[PDB]
């Protein structure tokens, strides 16, 4: 019943200006409803791309979202050192609210 | 569907004179009452002139009673307006109206589809 | 504009109640579908249910099936989440927002707590 | 008695299209003819009956409700008429009796734009039936799949609401309808005047 979410790989290693992306799946027909998220250690995880294929006012062009179906890429161009948090998967295909493990990317 | 967007006003002086023009489609244009209204800051939306649905027999509102006319088209599907020696007071947004009775009673029916709305100012 | 007031930091017994406050001001009230999100410290997010002050329909998820409770107060605009359980489940209170709208998206958009 | 409509009409609170009310008035009079040339009412529409001659003509037991609904959608309270607010809403007996009459009231609830404290069923199995409400606020069956019993997709939560901007097009402003509805059974006739 319940959906299972997974986030993959679990942890990144990076520098300046490096390519990432996020390698996101579940167990069912997710169309377009997934959402994503930041986390710095002391704050509530910040949207990054809502509804997995548009772009949230307040975030400017940097950030990129798209996929349908299963399989979800999220692309980051020019990466800035407060990018280098925790990130979040947040499918809303239906209930309940399944949330990533969690990944870290930290400057080399 | 039945569309209802209205234009042919704006500012004007005073005694001035303006023809607006609402075209709709997809629907004919004889069999079907088309009045206007007037709509004036405070609400309280009054009705002023009401085109038959033959040729030309009109009645008009006692403030713009022997003033405002109406005009028919039924081919180009918009209806037409006309005003001489206008007066400041009166300033409010008019639209285009839809059917009324429909072989029913009186007592001041309400058609439901009007315009887009046209703000007229006279100064 | 708009936040939500942290609770001090406090240690329970196992089986005590818990009060928390999640105040919502700011803006056109009744706007967003007020929800609720744990987590574990080093450990990702949970959640639990969701209350709209206009209706007051419970939601409820799998890990607090009939534990938890749900109230909320239109008046004081705060919502209310209380449990009588253990120890081990102390963390961080964040209180979630996020509008449901209609026939378009029900995401839990922003306007998180930043503590207890 | 004297009938009140000044504790109907001048009343302050409506209710909404998905929770609409009832009441009922009996041993009282009829003085319809301040509702007819009081001219603040901009809508009086009704059917079989002319109003000229109800100041005489009366029942054993008359009705009101007391609602706001969209005023670019007044043709959908009718005796068989289409619609969506024609459908889940309010339905009215296809041989109609009583009379409907409405207004245009944009001062009281033009409220800051966008508020939408009034709202209205979208989804509703099948069709209606005159003379019953839906206090049914769970959440309908669109999953031929099932979902989760609680609000996902395959499943939609139908509870949609409306918006009241003091600037908008011609549709949207809150016009209060009332609706005094005319039953004859076998008592005899109690509610007229003179």
């Amino acid at each position: 019943g319940d959906i299972q979410l997974t986030q993959s790989p679990s942890s990144l290693s990076a520098s300046v200006g490096d390519r990432v992306t996020i390698t996101c799946r579940a167990s069912q027909d997710i169309s377009d409803y997934l959402n994503w998220y930041q986390q710095k250690p002391g704050k509530a995880p910040k949207l990054l791309i809502y509804a997995a294929s548009s772009l949230q006012s307040g975030v400017p062009s940097r950030f990129s979202g798209s996929g349908s179906g299963t399989d979800f890429t999220l692309t980051i161009s020019n990466l800035q050192p407060e990018d280098f948090a925790t990130y979040y998967c947040q499918q809303s295909y239906s209930a309940p609210r399944t949330f990533g493990q969690g990944t870290k990317v930290e400057i080399k | 569907e039945e569309q209802l967007v209205e234009s042919g006003g704006g500012l004007v002086q005073p005694g001035g004179s303006l023809r607006l023009s609402c075209a709709a489609s997809g629907f004919r244009f004889g069999s079907y009452y088309m009045s206007w209204v007037r709509q004036a800051p405070g609400k309280a939306p009054e009705w002023v002139s009401d085109i038959n649905t033959r040729g030309e027999t009109t009645r008009y509102s006692d403030s713009v009673k022997g003033r405002f006319t109406i005009a028919r088209d039924n081919a180009n599907n918009t209806v037409f307006l006309f005003m001489n020696r206008l007066k400041p007071e009166d300033t409010a947004v008019y639209y285009c109206a839809v059917a009324a009775s429909g072989d029913t009673f009186e007592g001041r029916s309400d058609p439901d589809y009007w315009g887009q709305g046209t703000l007229v100012t006279v100064s | 504009q708009m936040q939500l007031v942290q609770s001090g930091a406090e240690v329970k017994k196992p089986g005590a109640s818990v009060k928390v406050s999640c105040k919502a001001s700011g803006y056109t009230f009744t706007s967003y579908a007020i929800s609720w999100v744990r987590q574990a410290p080093g450990q990702g997010l949970e959640w639990m249910g969701r209350i709209i002050p206009i209706l007051g329909i419970a939601n409820y998820a799998q890990k607090f099936q009939g534990r938890v409770t749900i109230t909320a107060d239109e008046s004081t605009s705060t919502a209310y989440m209380e449990l009588s359980s253990r120890s081990e489940d102390t963390a961080v209170y964040y209180c979630a927002s996020g509008a449901f709208y209609y026939g378009s998206g029900s995401y839990p958009f922003d306007y998180w707590g930043q503590g207890t | 008695n004297l009938c009140p409509f000044g504790e109907v009409f001048n009343a302050t609170r409506f209710a909404s299209v998905y929770a609409w009310n009832r009441k009922r008035i009996s041993n009282c009079v009829a003085d319809y003819s301040v509702l007819y040339n009081s001219a603040s009412f901009s809508t009086f529409k009704c059917y079989g009956v002319s109003p000229t001659k109800l100041n005489d003509l009366c029942f054993t037991n008359v009705y009101a409700d007391s609602f706001v609904i969209r005023g670019d959608e007044v043709r959908q309270i009718a005796p068989g008429q289409t619609g969506k607010i024609a459908d889940y809403n309010y339905k009215l007996p296809d041989d109609f009796t009583g009379c409907v009459i409405a207004w245009n009231s944009n001062n009281l609830d033009s409220k800051v734009g966008g508020n939408y404290n009034y709202l209205y069923r979208l989804f509703r199995k099948s069709n209606l039936k005159p003379f019953e409400r839906d206090i049914s606020t769970e959440i309908y069956q669109a999953g031929s799949t099932p979902c989760n019993g609680v609000e996902g997709f395959n499943c939609y939560f139908p509870l949609q609401s409306y918006g009241f901007q003091p600037t908008n097009g011609v549709g949207y402003q809150p016009y209060r309808v009332v609706v005094l509805s005319f039953e004859l059974l076998h008592a005899p006739a109690t509610v007229c005047g003179p």
